């Protein structure tokens, strides 16, 4: 698109600058441009792509939750009717969020996933597919909701199967995948027992492999393990 | 806390 | 423009929702739309306009400072030359900031200021004119810079003259105007003694009028007075 | 601190 005339290396350089400046919409546009060059992404580049879109969609998610809450309050009994404006603005934000999710899913489908052969890359991308379908699920209503949930679940499962076969239990990508799939189960799929089971097993298997790690790797793994523990503490 | 998901570097 | 088909009251309602959601770009677009309806703004509406654009331009200013600092570091001796990308991206952010400033200045000129007859409104708008010329000054270089600085100064002065004649020394708008004009003198016009003098005199004249205020008004005034004190502490 | 300017409600 609009980044078609810029060199791939220049797009990556500017993505890094935009991260420093907390200009995440710019960062996302630069990284979309880099993906569209058609070459596979390095580990660092995959992280830049993830940072960019997570910050953009995170802003949208937060705003949507605020607006949804106001809307729900207005639709209580004894609430003075104030017109269509709350619903309209919530729908505007919702549509913009859906559009960001669809952009990310588009990039993964054309053609990041199919060209990803190594476990580290394929699991990263499949986790991301799960995540962005889950964000779509948060705002979906009804029958759309069922198919969106199934799409998220299927992506997460495929990622889990690869990660279990190909990565150590302490691998950060494997841990973050399991963390997010567990939240999926609890918050989206109405399966709190599956959520708790997955988080516990993931934590215990990582604990037993920590002895193999360097000081730096130990720090990376234990950070994500603490997130599993924090959720388990909330849930039990 | 509330629930947490994976951080981004 | 794009808000031409929406009712004025709906634009104001949505501006308030966008503030709650921290969606300041949306908030600014809604308030621009409300101004373009052509009716004068109430005190609350003026505040919404100010909140919206201050948050938008504040994001841009912060990003510009980050990028300018990286740029300046790269133009030191013994800095490995990394190409045009830092300058390009700094210019992109700079152009977007200039555009926001020009939009605000446009609204004030067409036709908020000329229709503002009461002191509270005219001083508010003239302060804003000073502020947005000052933000333009922060990024300007050379001869443009001189005329921009003069435009800021002239707007601030006109506001000061009215505020001194028509408002009590404790009025928050009067205090915030004086605070910002003092920063103008220190940071933009290279007149630190004028800055210090203005802040001191403003503080002392407000102190001597506090006895006239209600508990709530006292709290509003003393908050801004503390900002003058904080700057004076830095400067002396 | 650093310098401060007027807050917006
Ligand atoms: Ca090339
Ligand atoms: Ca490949
Ligand atoms: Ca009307
Ligand atoms: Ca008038
Ligand atoms: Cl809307
Ligand atoms: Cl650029
Ligand atoms: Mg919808
Ligand atoms: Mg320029």
């Amino acid at each position: 698109g609009a980044m078609g005339s810029m060199e791939r290396a220049s797009l990556i350089q500017k993505a890094k600058l935009a991260e420093q400046a907390e200009r995440y919409e710019d960062m996302a546009a630069f990284m979309k441009g880099a993906v569209e060059k058609g070459e596979e992404l390095s580990c660092e580049e995959r992280n830049l792509l993830s940072v960019a879109y997570k910050n953009v969609v995170g802003g949208q998610r937060a705003a949507w939750r605020v607006l949804s809450s106001i809307e729900q309050k207005s639709n209580e009994e004894g609430s003075e009717e104030k017109g269509p404006e709350v619903r309209e603005y919530r729908e505007k934000v919702e549509t913009e969020l859906q559009g960001v999710c669809d952009t990310v899913l588009g990039l993964l489908d054309s053609h990041l996933i199919k060209e990803a052969g190594d476990a580290e890359s394929r699991v990263f991308y499949l986790k991301m597919k799960g995540d962005y379908y889950r964000y779509l699920a948060e705002v979906a209503t009804g029958d759309d909701k069922k198919r969106i949930i199934d799409s998220a679940r299927s992506a997460y499962q495929e990622a889990m199967d690869i990660s279990k076969k190909e990565m150590p239990p302490t691998n950060p990508i494997r841990l973050g995948l399991a963390l997010n799939f567990s939240v999926f189960h609890y918050e989206i799929a109405n399966s709190p027992e599956e959520a708790i089971s997955l988080a516990k097993t993931t934590f215990d298997e990582a604990m037993a492999d920590l002895h193999t790690l360097s000081e730096d790797s130990y720090k990376d793994s234990t950070l994500i393990m603490q997130l599993l523990r924090d959720n388990l503490t909330l849930w039990t | 806390s509330r629930l947490q998901t994976a951080p981004v570097p």
